């Protein structure tokens, strides 16, 4: 009975918002830091001319990069999802406990 | 403690299963007490008897693979084991997690005494490195570098310079050779300054929790992440007494009956891995013992850093 | 703090304790109502746990973490704190000590007798001091209070002579003089417990898990949340976790170790830079470190310097940890092979080649040695300043301010420092 | 009265290192320098059940409706090129030296004693038995485990490093030396007392232990397996995992001691196993069962006991094998 | 008493490599060593539903509207060029010998018991009657998996490679050598004499297995397949390095295929040889353990209670122990 929202609060951990003049574009953070400075393994991809910077669009507003970003994550790396089970599992059961 | 006279470069040092708990909070690379111990176990086998002493030490670590694994639907990491043998009966033993991790340092020890003079460089930096190939460093054997392609060989560097340009020129030349690593410090008035400002925000305060607060990755609102000035990582800068100081033949099964014993217990405080051209003097970021034992608080740092 | 109400507490305990017992026994037959109400119902329950209280032990740094059958001395010490500043562990713990049992797992309920909470405190801790409401509550003699105080505040005494076993750690540390010490240290499980039930509500608690989802739907929060990356999971008991404490069925195992981790510790591999021409922004700029340090600095270089001293720091220091990376970059590169410059090409930045390779002047004596020594190519330092001027954005606001010459001068300055460490390459 | 002491711990003596494992084409040995590693890759399998059933589970509903439902696994894989036929294990080992010197002891009555004690035996019979083993357990590739149970040829190369380079060098046909009988040959008499030459000096012998075994192209070979407990959820979960240093598939360091120390033809039990680890409590992990039981007198604590304490020394065979524990290391002593 | 071990490990006999497969043209499969490998590559499908619905999905506004959005996949697809008509499935097998020894074994009087059971196994009868059909699913090849099932022309060349060169070579013709009949023929017989050596640890044998199939031009091929981590990616297949490849274990059961003494019928033809013996294609598992045929119950009745079963069924347990497993209880 653990929901997407909740599994979606630890998956936000593995993604990475950058400023862009335009708008707003996410990518994947494989450490699951947010795109730290020192402890981000920050997931670069390959395009098609050139391409070296994050997979996703550039959105006009955060609350959509982000949500492109959440449903990228939810469609095709389901390790990540699996690992945000798990981190919301815990939570439940800690919030049961105390 | 006192300044040392010549610099002395053990080379890249492999170490093949070093410990990779430093203490009950820390992971990763080992303790820089192993460090210490390792070169005090170096002045007192080798070091006695070319009249010099070896006290400092600086860590550099130019390759570090821990012996970890991820496991499948988890965040976190644990560590691959060995399998001991069996009991008596023939039942497998119970398991005691200890961490392995393949480590390549090069350490600076700080090298001064008489024995500078008597003795050729090369030859007691032969010395230490002969003697250290068949030591241990944080628990791990010294890989002794057969058959590649050179031998890393040693350079005891005398620290007094005839001129300022002279130093800062052979203090490059080491540098460039330690590059490919990160040397370790210890930065502590980072941590009590950091303490000040957390305390500032909101009163009582613990100081482990400013270290904590220097290890996370905090996320704050308008999203962005905190930045951090370097690396801090957590360490383990020594231990703290837990019982009064027992006498040599009164504690029961200590390691020797001729040595004080006295319970102790971990002092976590901040390291700083940074690059070894950032510190502009490599006769810093040497690792020295400070007990004070009337006290308790025994306890490594590298003063003189900043 | 009237002795009725607390003599109304005991026997409420272990009258709860009988009906547990009671309603997890499931007893048709065989009479064990009997000596089950002559043993728990009664005041000899307090004279078992008089008995009982021997087994147990409250411990603040136990030592069965270290190897399980180590059969040594478990204190409950609190530390004096270090006039040093900076570091500390295990003392800061001043109301939040949890307070660790070792000993006997059937034993525990003297352990769940002391924790009650009955007038304003522990009862272990009215059993300290002298007071009239303690030693009568419990007895109605005298002399057997005495005996029953002595035998309950034994649970926080040390039981016999310090010993720390052969296979418990203790290491020796020199003195400034001569000499040494042999420092046994202990595994603290009351620091470990209040590390990770801080790990624990930092992760899972509820105002991280609003500023988790306030991120998540790109809103804004009054707080923030952390992460803790890297966190490695240490377990003590193997299959049976409850031998080694009390707190270690709490977290089952699970030791939860911080990372003390070199920034070498994912070293990828060295690949020649053959097929391209401008390394700073084929090889080098796709390293994941420098990435991350490029955006970082198009985040700070495009803002308002009202904050002038902050924001310079940041940008001088991340200008100087790009050129480390460079540094390390071409430091790490020499592993690779003594010539792959001599790999024949037309377009491989025969300018940045200088640089990354210097074995090859092993294997040309006079023919590259001689071009390298004497030129000391350095002019490297104004092509990474082309590179690194790309994270600068391209707005005109940043251009006419002073902001763009403070960058310029701080850039050249980190620039003179990387192109002075190329100099002196050739010593 | 001379009791026993509470803390003894010897050191390792005979201090491998992980045996990295690389791939190539036999009668080029030679110049197997630039032989590029076996490297450990993830293959996926499929299998049915083929465990044994619990005699409530053995009906036909539910076993066929269990083969329906496979486990799928993600194993870790080393195998030889299809081009490379032969592979090649190199180490390098330590014989430090200071064989019978505690690295922790309590007593000096205790410590001077055992160090008697094991002078006795050096000058009555030094390390000629044991490195003679240990250097047969060199020769042939025993450390090869299973890496070795098929091979056409197995060729040892041992070479005795010096101050940089080569100072004495060997070379084993690793198959006509068994791994059961420990005979007598003259190049293994020369390793043997350098063996022993190291362990009785103050410094280090270091060696360079490469063995070729001409397999098959593209053939598993079989590098060390680690012990992972919690692998994870069952999804994406790896269920074997090999060891590899860098990119570069390897024998565990432990695993080549353990080979190295397969001495112990002196225990009371029959030898059909033959050569057992050298181990107190003399106990195979393969077999399950602990030869040199303390209900007989001749497991390693017992025999250390009447030679130092009470002078009750053993016979030559089984003082070899308390010799080969104090040179094997381990954490002894008593509460 | 003589009660089974809690561990029993049988080592796994006759050694598949990864088998690489190339492409090329037949009439030059004799100068097959520089055929370039079939690569594995992607292409896009796209799929109308087909699937059973499940009684709700019959709404025809539900139906149409999931055929207007139909799934868009990515699978894996190996193919040989559109110049090249034969596939060429190339891997080594080392037989090894030394069957009825277990690596691993709790209990030494049981390993002493199981030991002489083989060994009087094998004076009776060596493994000339499991050799014969290891020897046949060499020949004919069923290592093809479905590589084999409309081809044209295949053909296996079996080499027993000595020192380091070819000692016996053998070369068969895999259509008339069927997959469910084990006849007997004077090449077959000296491939069976030759994995009898080896089983019985009087040689080293490894041999070299190349069998060609004649498919067609630009056909496509069908390696081994992974388990799977719009762009869905539904298939993955298995490579090596940049080469497609079929796992080892996949013809290894292959190898197995030898099984022709279950208790059902004998229309289905040869199994592999699987304690409670299970075909994961056709769901049911012949050799059930309420039946006393299965591998087990054969074993602790030939070797605890010396009760030896027939003679195909002690083949049907050496061959089990030729292939190795993970035996006894907790």
């Amino acid at each position: 009975t653990i929901s997407k929202t909740d599994i979606d609060c630890y998956l936000q951990t593995y993604v990475v918002i950058d400023p862009v003049s335009n708008g707003w574009q996410w990518g994947i953070d494989e450490n699951g830091v947010g795109g730290a400075l020192h402890h981000g393994r920050v997931e670069m991809v390959e395009g098609e001319n050139g391409y070296f910077g994050l997979r996703g669009a550039t959105h006009p507003t955060e609350k959509e990069a982000m949500a492109a970003a959440l449903g990228y994550l939810w469609k095709c790396r389901q390790d990540l999802v699996a690992i945000a089970r798990n981190d919301a599992i815990e939570a439940e059961k800690y919030r049961a406990k105390a | 403690v006192t300044d040392p006279e010549a610099l002395l470069l053990l080379p890249r040092l492999s170490i093949q299963n070093a410990n990779a708990i430093s203490s009950p909070l820390t992971w990763g690379f080992p303790s820089p007490g192993a460090f210490t111990g390792f070169v005090h176990a170096l002045q007192r086998r080798v070091g006695i008897s070319l009249d010099i002493e070896l006290d400092g030490v600086g860590i550099v670590c130019h390759r570090f693979e821990a012996q970890i694994s991820q496991p499948a639907g988890k965040r976190t990491k644990v560590f691959n084991l060995t399998r001991n043998p069996l009991n008596r009966d023939g039942s497998t033993a119970a398991i005691v997690e200890e961490g392995r991790a393949h480590l390549e340092v090069s350490l600076l020890l700080g090298v001064h005494g008489d024995g500078l003079d008597d003795h050729p460089a090369q030859e007691i930096a032969r010395q230490v490195q002969e003697q250290a190939g068949a030591m241990r460093l944080a628990g791990g054997s010294i890989l002794p570098w057969c058959n590649e392609r050179f031998p890393a060989p040693n350079a005891e560097l005398l620290m007094l310079g005839g001129s300022d340009e002279q130093r800062r020129k052979n203090q490059r030349r080491l540098t460039r050779r330690l590059l490919p690593g990160f040397a370790l410090v210890s930065r502590e008035a980072l941590l009590q300054q950091h303490l000040e400002t957390l305390r500032t925000t909101l009163p009582e305060a613990t100081t482990l929790d400013a270290l904590l607060d220097l290890c996370r990755i905090n996320f704050e609102p308008p999203w962005q992440v905190r930045d951090k000035p370097g690396w801090l990582v957590p360490i383990p800068a020594g231990y703290n007494a837990l019982s009064p100081l027992y006498l040599p033949g009164e504690v029961r099964n200590a390691r020797d009956r001729e040595t004080p014993l006295r319970f102790v217990e971990n002092l976590f405080g901040l390291g700083e891995w940074l690059s070894p051209h950032r510190v502009a003097a490599l006769s810093d970021l040497l690792w020295y013992h400070h007990a004070e034992p009337d006290k308790g608080l025994y306890r490594w740092s590298t003063p003189r850093f900043v | 703090p009237t002795w009725q109400e607390l003599r109304q507490f005991i026997e409420s305990f272990i009258q709860e304790r009988l009906q547990g017992k009671l309603d997890k026994l499931q007893p048709d037959e065989d009479d064990k109502r009997q000596t089950l109400l002559a043993t728990h119902r009664r005041e000899a329950w307090l004279a078992d746990a008089a008995r009982r209280v021997g087994q147990l032990q409250l411990v603040t740094h136990t030592l069965k973490p270290i190897h399980p059958d180590a059969r040594g001395s478990n204190l409950h010490s609190l530390p004096q704190a270090p006039g040093q500043p900076g570091l500390a562990g295990s003392h800061e713990l001043g109301d939040r000590l949890v307070s660790d049992v070792v000993g006997n797992a059937a034993a525990l309920d003297v352990f769940k007798f002391l924790s009650l909470q009955y007038q304003g405190k522990n009862l272990l801790n009215w059993l300290t001091e002298d007071s009239a409401e303690a030693l009568q509550a419990l007895s109605d003699n005298a002399e057997q209070a005495r005996e029953w105080r002595q035998a309950f505040i034994g649970i926080t005494t040390v039981k016999g002579a310090p010993a720390s076993h052969s296979l418990a750690k203790q290491l020796y540390f020199p003195l400034p003089g001569s000499g040494y010490h042999l420092l046994a240290p202990l595994f603290p499980t009351s620091l470990v417990h209040h590390v990770h039930a801080l790990l624990r509500e930092a992760r899972f608690g509820d105002a991280a898990k609003a500023a988790r989802e306030a991120r998540s739907r790109q809103e804004s929060w009054p707080h923030g949340f952390s992460e803790y990356p890297n966190l490695a999971i240490q377990k003590f008991g193997g299959t049976k976790p409850q031998n080694i404490s009390q707190l270690n069925n709490e977290r089952r195992g699970e030791n939860w170790l911080l990372p003390s981790l070199p920034p070498n510790w994912q070293r990828q591999n060295v690949n020649a830079p053959m097929r391209h021409s401008s390394v700073f922004a084929h090889d080098f700029g796709r390293t994941p470190e420098v990435s991350r340090l490029t955006r970082t600095l198009q985040r700070f270089l495009a803002k308002t310097v009202h904050n002038n001293l902050a924001i310079r720091q940041r940008r001088a220091q991340l200008v100087a940890q790009i050129c480390d990376e460079a540094l390390q970059y071409a430091a790490r590169l020499r592993e690779l092979e003594p010539g792959w410059s001599a790999t024949p090409g037309c377009q491989l930045h025969d300018a940045e080649q200088l640089w990354l390779d210097p074995l090859r002047a092993q294997t040309d004596e006079t023919f590259l040695q001689r071009r390298l020594r004497g030129d000391w190519p350095a002019e490297v330092g104004n092509r990474f300043a082309n590179w690194l001027n790309r994270a600068v954005s391209s707005d005109s606001q940043i251009l006419g301010s002073p902001e763009a010459a403070q960058w310029s001068q701080e850039l050249s300055k980190e620039l003179t420092m990387f192109k002075e460490i190329l100099e002196d390459e050739r010593d | 009265i001379l009791s026993t002491a509470s803390v003894l711990a010897f050191e390792r003596k005979l201090d491998p290192s992980d045996a990295l494992m690389s791939a190539g084409a036999w009668a080029q040995r030679d110049a197997s320098q630039e032989w590029p590693a076996v490297t450990v890759r993830e293959k996926s399998v499929r299998g049915t059940i083929s465990n044994r059933l619990k005699t409530k589970d053995r009906d036909p509903a539910k076993l066929d409706a269990s083969i329906q439902s496979p486990n799928l696994q993600t194993v870790d894989v080393a195998n030889l090129p299809s081009d490379a036929d032969t592979l090649k294990v190199r180490f390098t080992l330590r014989v430090l030296g200071g064989a019978g010197t505690p690295s922790a002891c309590n007593d000096a009555a205790y410590r001077d004693k055992l160090l008697q004690t094991v002078a006795t035996y050096v000058n009555d019979q030094g390390f000629a038995e044991l490195a003679r083993r240990y250097a047969h357990n060199l020769a042939n590739a025993r450390f090869l485990w299973r890496n070795r149970v098929g091979a056409e040829a197995v060729e040892v190369r041992i070479n005795h490093i010096r101050q940089g380079e080569v100072a004495r060098a060997w070379r084993f046909d690793a198959l006509a030396i068994g791994l059961r009988d420990f005979k007598a040959d003259a190049e293994l008499d020369a390793l043997a007392e350098l063996i022993a030459s190291g362990l009785s000096g103050s410094g280090h012998v270091l060696l360079e232990v490469v063995a070729f075994a001409r397999i098959g192209d593209g053939q598993e070979v079989f590098p060390s397996q680690e012990l992972i407990l919690d692998k994870g959820d069952k999804k994406g979960q790896k269920s074997k995992t090999l060891y590899s240093v860098r990119d570069a598939a390897a024998i565990h360091s432990q695993k080549i001691g353990n080979a190295l120390r397969t001495i112990d033809t002196w225990y009371p039990d029959e030898d059909g196993l033959g050569p057992i680890a050298v181990e107190p409590y003399g106990s195979v992990t393969s077999q399950g069962k602990a030869y040199r039981q303390p209900k007989q007198k001749l497991d390693f604590y017992t025999l250390l006991d009447n030679w130092v304490l009470r002078d009750e020394a053993p016979a030559v065979e089984q003082q070899h094998y308390v010799i080969a524990n104090l040179i094997r290391g381990g954490v002894f002593g008593e509460a």
